[PDB]
């Protein structure tokens, strides 16, 4: 079994709307293709002994035996590895469910999807239900280590990519509150909301920390000097660096129990909480002296340790943290106390838990020396020993909830502490005997200000009731009223995304906002470019909406990005599918018109349901999505008697038609009028139906939306793709009652594209220069063919510069199939594109038109204005 | 889309 | 503007208005500055990745960890005229500017190696070096700087001309006149070397010798105010650019040889954005006119139309204050507002 | 620290 | 710096 | 208000009418001569109402709005006369006969030739502007037993949001 | 009128 190709899509896709990450492989089964389970011997123990849990699998038989049922009744391969991959996965605690498997290319080569939770994890998974299926299909087990190793492997790729819990609560929170969000590139940063709605956090930092209260609250001195100016309580004490003045200190403090911290930080180390005695002053010193040189001497409180959390000037949280201890529960050592409780269900590890658990060690020992007890002792009942200094659950110890009874006084204390070091979400470290009663009459005080606290003790405390902590921080990142997300406008459809695009994008620019969009010549934001070359996809669309300026986004998008990776916004306002049509069928597995039309519905199938998806109602593929969305449906049509439309309209929908030579919006029984086709410059003279259809998806879209109608008319009005501007793209030339087309052609669809006029021209004569150039193969009689079935004025020019034939030989099969089907069209010979055919246009009569298809476009435009054109 | 399926 | 201010006890602060409408600075930082703006700003990786995911031109380079894997980060850069910077940051210092031979390569390299472990042989751009300075995502000034330097000022060596200009009126000190002293040291004889001079050479009439690498006002260079000579479409980059870091004072550090034509067509870079920029080089330019660098600060702590204080009611006379004091306080309080009041018995809030 |  |  | 148009009724004031113009009821007219039966115009003697919104001079808007807000009317009628409502009355010397208040709708949401207008939905933006609710809050109770209870706690609840709040009960109907 |  080889792995030809792999995908992983992130986003909205072909295979499923909500199941957004999926790994699609491609895979080529040269060995059993052709032996269904029952042609190899051995696959059905080697598979049930190797992976025992594959009896959790349902498949199709819908019961809880199906497969391992499927599997007896011949089964191949492409879809056996499509459940081991989703059960590897599953062993090492990632789930995953969903799957698919289809046959593509010639036999033998398999479509498998299947869901996944990490993208490295999900990928690895795949390679390795590869490597067991076929060790079980060429021998009858496969080895235990070889097993062992790659569920370990998994387990390491699912951690590296993990997020922090205090970034895990607030991302969950928000996806609660649908606001949408990203990993950024940098400094483990994730955006939340789109455009100018974006905020960033980082862990429990954000958008609106400010950086001088983040560092004056790292400043010790700082925050104590800030603070006691302020009228707030903090305890006494003073600083020596690093000389014998530990004698003098004590007696300013006011005594020998106090506190001797290091003179630098380096988390809780160094620090001798309760000296009583000279000699402890010593040793006190002797740890402070490790690290860098007034936070020496401190007066001792008595009283617990108290965190309390403040998220924007207002009080999220309280709770009280206890050191890991034991008590005096029976006539048991400590030791035994120890096993006893460090037992206990809700201890183990580190966050898989609520509680750790209790290590002895030597600084359990010193700790339980000041107190008069060591591990071998035997406690009174109900004694407690502390065996840790400070209180931290990652060390053992507990927390508990006191957030609805701490008093008033003190909750407006904390909030004013909050305000005058300035920091938006803080941590304050309290002491005091009873946070019930005001700090004042407790004697109680306020030991640290900690920027970018976490959230584990509040959110999962030992003890009391769990706090929703992350819905305040929402609260201030997007205030309720305010948006977190800026309109997205998607388009797509076989043909005319790009000018539709253009034009939809053009209007809303007339409302003086920033709009970006993304096309296959480049991307934009106001008018500048800040990429160019094909940008359609999700990497494009991401540029646009991780933008700080963008107000609006329009998007094109194409089968190319959807196949590939998905689409990257999730959800959108307005839906536009134009068309589907056989163009590009065969390649990306799809083969068929009515699965390209499952790749198109998938924008119509993403717009939210206070949104709009806009269809075209004279296409049968495309009005057909109408009833897989949940979104409100808008149609588009040339035939204003079109039954859809009428339908529509007399159940008040709204729908754009072209009707009197007027581009009109259907609202009901009113009808809006734009403007004439005739007037709209995108639009060649009203002879062109497909840009006729294309300005009515583009006011339609903009109307659902909410622009007004004199918005809309300003910019049909003033949109360009003028020749010199967008030169090579149906360039119209009008020279009064003469006229001609230069646009670009090679095979019929370029010949097609000015056909069209031709078909549609209210005159008298209808001409062409040349066609082809020596790009194309011995077609040349059937071109020329083509051209005496449409015109009346054929005029060869079949010797281009380019010179890949030879000379005039091209023209002289152009020559035969034009006289072939239609001798009597005007058919001079000139063999020159440069000075003579396209200035020789005197030569066709009144309301004559002439298509031209030189092979530079860029010469041709220029040579034409020797008869004067607009 | 609806579980692991190759009906 | 009748802005009231005070110094703060910590860390070198100024507080600016009373009560809830006060604000503080700390030089070129503000109470509106961000965090994670400024970090990012700092961190030369991370800015360089984030600007060029947003289309934002920025110099072609990679990372050697101290190993010599020079001569192999060069071939994917595009060729010798290239810039090695110590791996970590040091002011300016251990900065080869243009290496153009494997031996420059090398002693570029050791310079380097002196302090901590993608900031390795980028490519060389050529145009001169702009520092242009945005506020509150609105372009205030732009200055083009230069090196000390002296020129071919009639047929007189380096030693001569550097005397006859190091005389001019407006050179001394620092912070006591626009320039300061051009130093002859070895540095300077270390750059004039690599130019094909020394100081006992004379110049050829207009022939322009630097004496520092890069350009100072601190180290005796100018600076030219370009701020009206600068394209549209540069103006909406260098905004984007302060936007997409997230700073609100930011300095943007470009290199072009014309300021007035777009960055593509010059083949111009952002070299980097600098949190906290200083003022001096568009307040007080040695080319040019000074500009109010200031008001665009001020209008963003304290937007057109909002007040930078609350009302204060001062009560005295030799007898009856405390009771009235109490009473008008009490008074204000109905309005539902926070008041605070002094009095001989005590401070109150509320 | 992140989580102070 | 203070001023960059 | 059956169909689009009325009758055409002769009557003495056709007559009337009729004979100022050199004409009556026997006599016949030249090819493509037109005879009025009426010396004004409206709907419901038989004229007709020809929709001409998109012909007017962007000066001309300007001008009527501006006679609205002169005489202070938010729904307004203007009567004007000129030769030709694509130029300004400046040149046509077109007057402005009269402004009404009050105006009727018929002739624009139901005009005899062009297309009808949706009046009321200008109507309806001003009196509830976008963006703005045209309903309060309604809490509905109840049940077989303890409506009464019930009640009387919600509306307290809400009153101590600062709101005006009205209630009734078996008891009594309350505000605040 | 009600109707002008
Ligand atoms: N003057 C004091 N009186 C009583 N207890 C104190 C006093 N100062 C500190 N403590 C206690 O000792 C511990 C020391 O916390 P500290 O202020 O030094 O921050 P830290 O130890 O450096 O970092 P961390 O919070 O992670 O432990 C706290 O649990 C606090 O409750
Ligand atoms: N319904 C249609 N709308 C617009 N162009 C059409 C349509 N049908 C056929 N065409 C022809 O095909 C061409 C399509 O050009 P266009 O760029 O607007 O579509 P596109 O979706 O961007 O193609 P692509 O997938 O390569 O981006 C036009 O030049 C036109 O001559
Ligand atoms: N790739 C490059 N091409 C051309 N010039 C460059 C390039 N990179 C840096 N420079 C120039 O070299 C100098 C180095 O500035 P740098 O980015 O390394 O910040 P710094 O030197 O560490 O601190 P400081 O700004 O105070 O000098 C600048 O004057 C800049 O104009
Ligand atoms: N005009 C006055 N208003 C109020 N108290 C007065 C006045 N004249 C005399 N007294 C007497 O003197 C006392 C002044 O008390 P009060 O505290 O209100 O004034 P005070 O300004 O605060 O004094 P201090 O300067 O010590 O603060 C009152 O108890 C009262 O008996
Ligand atoms: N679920 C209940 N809630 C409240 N009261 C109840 C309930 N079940 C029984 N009762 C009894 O019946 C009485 C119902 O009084 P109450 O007025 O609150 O209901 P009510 O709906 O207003 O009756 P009514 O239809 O006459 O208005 C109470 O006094 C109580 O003693
Ligand atoms: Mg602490
Ligand atoms: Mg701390
Ligand atoms: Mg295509
Ligand atoms: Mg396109
Ligand atoms: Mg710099
Ligand atoms: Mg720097
Ligand atoms: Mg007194
Ligand atoms: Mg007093
Ligand atoms: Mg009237
Ligand atoms: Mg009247
Ligand atoms: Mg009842
Ligand atoms: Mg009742
Ligand atoms: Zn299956």
């Amino acid at each position: 079994m080889k792995i030809l190709k792999t995908l992983t899509l992130r986003g909205p896709n072909y295979w499923s709307i909500r199941r957004k990450k999926l790994i699609v492989m491609r895979l080529d089964l040269e060995d059993l293709a052709e032996r269904p389970s029952n042609s190899i011997p051995g696959f059905y123990e080697g598979l049930i002994k190797v992976l025992p849990s594959l009896v959790e699998h349902f498949c199709s038989p819908g019961y809880q035996g199906g497969f391992l049922e499927r599997v007896k009744e011949g089964t191949y391969m492409g879809h056996i590895v499509q459940h081991v991959a989703l059960e590897l996965q599953e062993l090492v605690g990632m789930t995953a469910g969903f799957g698919r498997t289809r046959e593509t290319s010639t036999p033998g080569v398999y479509n498998v999807v299947y869901e996944y939770v990490d993208e490295q994890a999900g990928r690895y998974a795949g390679r390795a239900a590869v490597r067991l299926c076929r060790s079980l299909v060429d021998t009858g087990d496969y080895p235990r280590l070889e097993l062992e190793k790659d569920l370990e492997d998994l387990r390491d790729l699912g951690a590296n990519s993990a997020l922090g819990p205090s970034t895990e609560t607030i991302v969950t929170e928000a996806e609660a509150r649908k606001i949408p969000w990203m990993l950024l590139s940098a400094r483990a940063m994730v955006q939340l909301g789109y455009g100018v709605y974006q905020q960033r956090i980082q862990a429990t930092l954000s958008s609106h920390s400010g950086i001088l209260g983040v560092e004056l609250a790292c400043d010790k001195e700082g925050t104590k000097t800030i603070l006691q100016d302020a009228g707030i309580p903090v305890p006494r004490g003073t600083t020596i660096q690093y000389f014998d003045d530990l004698e003098e200190a004590i007696n300013d403090v006011g005594g020998y129990p106090v506190v001797i911290k290091p003179l630098d930080g380096n988390h809780g180390r160094g620090i001798t909480i309760n000296v009583r005695h000279w000699q402890e002053a010593i040793a006190a010193y002797d740890l402070a002296a490790e690290e860098s040189k007034a936070i020496i001497v401190e007066r001792y409180y008595e009283g617990s340790d108290h965190r309390v959390l403040v998220v924007n000037g207002k009080l999220v949280a309280v709770a009280e943290r206890i050191p890991a201890h034991v008590t005096g529960d029976g006539s048991s050592t400590i030791s035994e106390l120890i096993e006893k409780t460090n037992q206990d269900p809700n201890r183990g590890d580190g966050h898989d838990n609520i509680l750790t658990k209790i290590v002895v060690n030597k600084t359990a020992i010193d700790v339980m020396e000041r107190q008069g007890y060591n591990l071998d002792s035997v406690l009174p009942k109900d004694e407690v020993v502390y065996l840790r200094a400070t209180a931290n659950l990652s060390t053992g110890g507990i927390a508990i909830d006191r957030t609805d009874d701490i008093h008033p006084e003190n909750i407006w204390l904390m909030e004013r502490v909050a305000k005058v070091i300035g920091l938006d979400i803080a941590g304050i470290d309290v002491v005091t005997s009873d946070i019930s009663k005001p700090l004042r009459e407790t004697n109680g005080v306020i030991v640290e200000v900690n920027a970018a606290p976490g959230f584990r003790m509040h959110v999962a405390p030992s003890q009391g009731l769990p706090r929703n902590v992350a819905a305040p921080v929402l609260d201030m990142l997007f205030p309720p009223g305010t948006p977190s997300r800026i309109p997205i406008l998607a388009v797509t459809g076989t043909n005319g995304k790009t000018t539709t695009t253009r034009l939809l994008a053009h209007i809303y620019r007339q409302t003086g906002k920033t709009v970006g969009y993304t096309s296959t010549d480049a991307i934009y934001i106001n008018e500048y470019c800040v990429e160019k070359g094909d940008n359609t996809g999700p990497q494009s669309a991401g540029v646009i909406l991780r933008d700080p300026t963008v107000e609006v986004a329009v998007l094109e998008t194409a089968r190319g990005g959807i196949l590939r990776a998905g689409l990257a916004f999730d959800s959108c306002d307005v839906g536009v599918v134009l068309n589907v049509a056989a163009d590009h069928l065969g390649l990306g597995d799809i083969d068929t018109i009515e699965q390209m039309a499952k790749v198109k519905s998938v924008i119509a199938e993403v717009v939210d349901p206070s949104g709009y998806a806009v269809l075209n109602a004279d296409d049968p593929l495309v009005a057909a999505m109408a009833d897989k969305v949940k979104a409100k449906v808008a149609y588009f049509s040339m035939n204003p008697d079109n039954p859809i439309i009428q339908a529509h309209v007399r159940r008040n929908g709204i729908a754009a038609v072209y009707e009197s030579g007027y581009l009109s919006i259907l609202e009901g029984s009113w009808t809006l009028r734009v403007e004439q086709a005739k007037l709209i410059p995108m639009t060649m003279g009203g002879m062109a139906p497909f840009m006729i259809a294309n300005a009515l998806a583009a006011c339609l879209a903009a109307f659902v939306n909410g622009l007004d109608v004199e918005v809309i008319r300003q910019g049909v009005r003033t949109f360009t793709t003028s020749a010199e501007q967008t030169p090579g793209r149906m360039n119209l030339f009008n020279l009064g009652q003469h006229h001609a087309l230069v646009d670009y052609a090679h095979n019929p669809a370029g010949y097609r594209a000015v056909g069209d006029f031709v078909k549609n021209w209210q005159g008298q004569r209808f001409g062409v220069v040349g066609g082809p150039g020596d790009r194309r193969d011995s077609d040349l009689i059937e071109l020329g063919q083509i051209a005496a079935q449409v015109f009346d004025r054929i005029i060869v020019k079949e010797d281009d510069d380019k010179r890949g034939r030879s000379e005039g030989e091209t023209a002289d099969l152009i020559v035969k199939g034009i006289l072939q089907e239609n001798p009597g069209a005007s058919y001079e010979v000139i063999l020159d594109e440069t000075i003579a055919l396209n200035k020789a246009l005197d030569q066709v009569e009144e309301k004559g038109l002439v298509v031209v298809f030189p092979e530079s476009v860029t010469r041709a435009i220029d040579l034409i204005k020797v008869r004067n054109p607009i | 889309d609806d579980d692991d399926d190759d009906d």
